[PDB]
RNA sequence: AAAUUGCCGGGAGGGAAGCGGAUGGGGGCCGGCGAUGCGCCCCGGCCGUAUGCGGAACGGCUCUUGCUGGUCCGCCGCUCGGCUCGGGGCGUGGACUGUUGUCGGCCGCGCCGGCGGCCAAAGCCCGGGGGCUCCGCGCCCCCGGCAGCCGUCGUCGGCACGGCCGGUACCCGCGCGCCGAAAGGCGUGCCCCUCGGGGCACUGCGCUGCAACGCCCUGCGGGCUCCCCAUCCGACCCGUCUUGAAACACGGACCAAGGAGUCUGACAUGCGUGCGAGUCGACGGGUUCUGAAACCUGGGAUGCGCAAGGAAGCUGACGAGCG
RNA sequence: AACUUUAAAUAGGUAGGAUGGCGCGGCUGCUUCGGUGAGCCGUGCCAUGGAAUCGGGUGCUCCAAGUGGGCCAUUUUUGGUAAGCAGAACUGGCGAUGCGGGAUGAACCGGAAGCCGGGUUACGGUGCCCAACUGCGCGCUAACCUAGAACCCACAAAGGGU
RNA sequence: CAACUAGCCCCGAAAAUGGAUGGCGCUGAAGCGCGCGACCCACACCCGGCCAUCUGGGCGAGUGCCAUGCCCCGAUGAGUA
């Protein structure tokens, strides 16, 4: 018909619960979020749903360093929602406690975080006790950083004049 | 609507009123040829000069 | 509307009688216009330059016999005279718009389009300018007063029928006995074939 | 537009009256309405479905309305009709009454012209300018319930019995109808002979010649 | 609901029948539809009369998909165990005896099927297998 | 098995033009078509609950322990009653499929009527003046009183019919006291009209298809194939090349069976899986149900810091803001 | 055209604000002979509010296929007598396009195409082919040396006729 | 009476397989120019039904289970490489 009309038909489609979701535990967890979100007022739990949909190859590991650094008395020991996993490459003995909830924890993290304080909470519990999703920060995690933006291949991706 | 309906209640008995208004107006002008008639005449006289 | 004509009936008296037997006119008094426009797309998107094509999209006209109302502006009619053989336009009277909005009306985006049927014109539609209901909306938009360019803020296309008794030829403008371009009297005639 | 106007610019003026009449009793079906009726012990599956009750009531009334007015163009009892469809089509007949079914009782007198009592549809008919006077004719006996054509249940008898094949599926002449028809026909003949040459005219038949126009012909 | 949808499917038919082009004059070229890959085909260009192409829009109503014309959903029934599943449905599903099953085993399927009251096509298939026209 | 060939049958016809098909109808050929439905009562047939008894799988739970709730079968006691197959007896009428009536929605269809715009005026009778004609009739023009009716613009109003789709399966529609075959009407207050009538206010539940004919078996609607007649894009049939293939481009008599993006090593991205500052068993050794599987070693490889050509580098830990 | 004082139109660029302005007060190796100024930091104030219109959403990143011979028409235009020619400029098509129209035609005209019923049109028609007025109205035409009859398009002129 | 203006018709206007307003034929046209109505008419347009795709919803509290399910939306869909 139109080219204008075709413009509406060629729209977006990011959209996907991931091409293959092998993990049954991931798959049931997103169903739990799916049920609660439409039965609650929570913008925050809706954001969680997207980050656990499309990819796992995008979910960022977050070290104990920097997790500690943004809860520095300007967040009074809330709940840290970590999309990917906690990793343990630091020793400071961090914050004297903190309740950290995540999708996955490393085995080292399970021991380390709880023996610094608080409790390693599961995302099942996050959904249970906060479908409301309040007093909460999705703490952080980067992959956009120095290594592996477009910095790929063999010899990266450059200052930029020619490549 | 509601708004349309309230205007349509007004319109329906005033269909009769339009016919009555037209016929009565014609009768009224000729009853006298004093002041009343002359006022009607003036507008027509002026408008048919030019 | 009637009393405007009635005012000039009372005041003027130099216009009518003698002037048929002569040329020129004299003085007396003048009736103003103040009319929004309605624009329906006569001619398709095939074989036309792309600046004009952008204008059709901009004023939304996305298929033939699409309709969107436009405002009173110098700018709006400058824009339409780059589009003129591809559209026909003019003001349709107050009454004709009322009996056309009902037929081919739909809701506005902010959702999809849930139409102007019983329940869903009363309980849906926003409006902070005025009451968003069908009869109210037509009254506000065509009087072109305060924030009634946001009593425009349409559905987004009126999907007009193809005209009964057909078009006048597509290949000419209004003057040469074609359809296309400006004409206030005969646009309402056309839209009352496109019921 | 004109008939519907009262209801349209009222909304439910007729139906308002009924509630207020009920309320004239005192205090009633507001209280009774919550308590009223059955439910809770199902059959089969969910029971998601349908009818009896409520639904039947407006539908029966609405189906009654076409029988005069809409179909009718205008036609008073004792108008002469042309049957353009039906079996007896091409016969001119006299109109006895309009049934509850909406089908018309007619009868041409049996001896002169073959038309029996019969039910015919209003929709078929052309209303002619002639009227035959049906002042003192007892059309009363013939009613809607009178015209039940027996089905092929079993034998015509009482029921429950082993039966034989000699039923009439699409037809049935009751003996009683034949006796009754003679009586009603007798009164009609008196009216028919009063105007000359009408009696022969009914049996002859009307049809449109080549070159005749049905539009121009209109009785 | 279900009944007018059945009427729409059966009466209308898009039994267009998608025949491959030039199937008629080359015997080896198959009746089975395959999409004309080349530009040069008239069928590809969508000329009418050259046999219209299969598209989704030709497709029937969702409810009336994979139904027998009786409005029953057809199920090929291999053995006695599978009849128990069909029993839940009754009216909605049909039993049709499989090709593999031999004549003696067909009989036990029929008698059980009768109890479920899903007599249609099950009995018919068995009767032929006995000896019958 | 395909191809081909033979026989024979059917269609068709020896007055007629062929892309071999589609589209429509008829023949020819053949499969299909609730077991025949429901309410009620009478007889015949069979069983028995409640409650007591006697043996048990259960429940909520508690969870030592406790209290409330079980149902069922065995089959006796004590009082009553019910159901099912068939027949009898009565009422309602259900079986594919085709047809007709109707209500609602959508759309067309022809016709009739009103008001206003366009100072309203053509118009006609009455009255007055002028011009032209200057042979006069006549012609024209204008102005004041007037039945009158007009072309065009806008709007509203009313009818008469039909197509198609659907029967409205949750707020579309509507009933629930009464009369009236029927349709239909029947409260009351208010206000306008103050006439005829009108508009306007005032309860909650339940719920979405009505009339009719044929026959289901006798018998037959039908589906499907070929043919004939009707109708049609028919760029020659497809593929390829090409801007363009029907091409006076190229290949292909026909058919069967073979027959062409594979597998690997090393790589990038994406996606999945594990584990994660680590990670990767399997060169190897242990062991064995034996080419396996299981177990395990130090690692080595890759990463966890870099940057230089190289030597090398205070030696890369003080630690960051803003939108 | 390779001249221009002059000098269009259609094209083309920029701006029309919160990614902004203003107040407060900090620093400098700059800049000022001078805290003079400049830039950049903390803190405060001002919303629909900065023409019109639209956004059946938009913004952003990674990665890979095909393409790498184009062809045509209207318009503009250079070479050439010209060409269905060779070569540019703009745009739409074909290529990647049937269907309807032009008898017929890849590109012209109309319009981009799910599957159907019913309505209604476009282009183009209404004597018959061929669906549809041998309809109404007002002219012109009598063609023995080619009567005339639909863009592109199937050609056609100077010049002559009492 | 003369010189002009511009309509149609005539001349100028001659090619080869016989031939093409497409054909027949058409002269108060069925021609040519033009007006006015009515009418005809594409997979276009509308309305309805329906398919998938896309978009937005909705419904799992278990103990009928496809919950990658089911159900309500509306818009869109030619298609070579």
């Amino acid at each position: 018909m139109g080219i204008d009309l075709v413009a509406g038909g060629r729209n977006k489609r990011t959209k996907r619960v991931a091409p293959k979701s092998d993990d049954v535990y991931l798959k049931l967890l997103v169903k739990l979020y799916r049920f609660l979100v439409r039965r609650t007022k929570s913008k925050f739990n809706a954001v969680i749903l997207k980050r656990l949909f499309m990819s796992k190859t995008n979910r960022p590991p977050l070290s104990m360093r920097r997790l500690s650094n943004f809860m520095k008395g300007k967040e009074e020991k809330n709940i840290a929602v970590v999309v990917g996993t906690i990793t343990d490459d630091m020793r400071i003995q961090e914050v004297p406690a903190m309740k950290v909830t995540a999708l996955r924890f490393t085995e080292t993290a399970r021991a380390r975080i709880i023996n610094a304080g608080g409790e390693c909470l599961t995302f099942d519990q996050l959904a249970l006790r906060a479908p409301t999703g309040e007093n909460t920060i999705l703490l952080r995690g980067p992959k956009n950083a120095r290594e592996a933006v477009r910095h790929f291949g063999k010899a990266p991706g450059v200052p930029h004049s020619h490549t | 609507k509601e708004k349309l309906d309230s205007k349509r209640t007004k319109l329906s008995p005033e269909e009769a009123a339009k016919v009555k208004a037209a016929g009565k107006a014609w009768y009224k002008t000729m009853i006298s040829d004093s002041d009343y008639a002359e006022f009607d005449n003036f507008s027509k006289w002026l408008g048919v000069t030019q | 509307a009637e009393q405007y004509a009635g005012e000039y009936e009372a005041q003027d008296k130099e216009l009518v009688q003698l002037k048929r037997e002569a040329r020129m006119k004299g003085g007396f008094y003048v009736s103003p216009e103040a009319k929004p426009l309605f624009v329906v797309r006569i001619r398709g998107i095939n074989a036309m330059h792309p600046k004009t094509k952008k204008i059709l999209q901009l004023l939304r006209l996305r298929q033939i016999f699409n309709g969107v109302f436009l405002k009173v502006n110098k700018a709006t009619i400058n824009m339409l005279r780059r589009v003129e053989p591809y559209v026909t336009y003019g003001y349709p009277n107050l009454k004709s718009v009322r009996e056309l909005i009902y037929k081919r009306g739909y809701g506005k985006l902010n959702k999809q389009r849930i139409p102007l049927a019983n329940n869903k014109v009363i309980e849906e539609g926003l409006g902070k300018h005025n009451i968003i209901c069908i009869e109210d909306l037509v009254h506000e938009i065509l009087t072109v007063g305060p924030h009634f360019k946001e009593a425009n803020n349409f559905l987004w296309p009126f999907k007009l029928k193809a005209p009964l008794g057909g078009l006048k030829k597509k290949r000419n403008h209004y003057v040469e006995g074609g359809d296309a371009g400006n004409r206030e009297n005969y646009i309402n005639q056309l839209v009352r074939r496109m019921n | 537009m004109a008939p519907t106007s009262k209801m349209a610019l009222g909304i439910k003026r007729a139906s308002r009256s009924h509630t207020y009449h009920r309320r004239g009793l005192w205090a009633i079906k507001a209280k009774h309405g919550g308590a009223l009726p059955k439910a809770e012990k199902p059959a089969a599956i969910a029971e998601p479905k349908f009818y009896p009750a409520d639904d039947v009531k407006p539908r029966t009334v609405s189906t009654r309305k076409p029988h005069p007015t809409k179909l009718r163009s205008t036609i008073t009892p004792g108008t002469v009709l042309i049957l353009l469809a039906g079996r007896y089509m091409g016969k001119r007949v006299v109109f006895l009454k309009q049934l509850q079914s909406g089908l018309l009782l007619i009868t041409g007198p049996f001896k002169i012209n073959g038309v029996p009592i019969r039910r015919v549809n209003q929709a078929y008919v052309i209303a002619t300018s002639t009227k035959v006077d049906i002042s003192k004719v007892n059309v009363q006996k013939f009613d809607d319930k009178y015209f039940a054509r027996e089905k092929k249940t079993r034998a015509k008898k009482t029921e429950g019995e082993l039966f034989e094949s000699d039923k009439e599926a699409t037809k049935n002449l009751p003996d009683f109808k034949k006796d009754d028809q003679k009586v009603i026909d007798a009164e009609l003949i008196k009216a028919i002979d009063a105007v000359p040459d009408l009696k022969n005219y009914l049996g002859a038949r009307f049809s449109l010649r080549d070159g005749d126009k049905p539009h121009e012909m209109t009785f | 609901m279900a009944v007018p949808l059945l009427t729409k499917k059966i009466v209308k038919k898009r039994v267009k029948q998608f025949k491959r082009p030039h199937s008629d004059r080359y015997i080896g070229l198959k009746t089975s539809w395959r999409r004309p890959k080349g530009i040069d085909s008239r069928v590809r260009r969508k000329f009418k009369g050259c046999t219209l192409m299969p598209n989704i829009g030709y497709g029937s109503d969702k409810k009336t998909r994979h139904y027998l014309p009786n409005k029953f959903k057809k199920f090929v029934v291999h053995n006695v165990s599978e009849l128990e599943l069909l029993m839940m449905h009754n009216r909605t599903y049909c039993a049709e005896i499989a090709h593999n099953v031999s004549t003696r085993k067909r009989k036990e399927i029929v008698e059980r099927a009768a109890q479920l009251d899903i007599v249609v096509t099950n009995k018919l298939a068995r009767l032929r297998s006995q000896e019958d026209e």
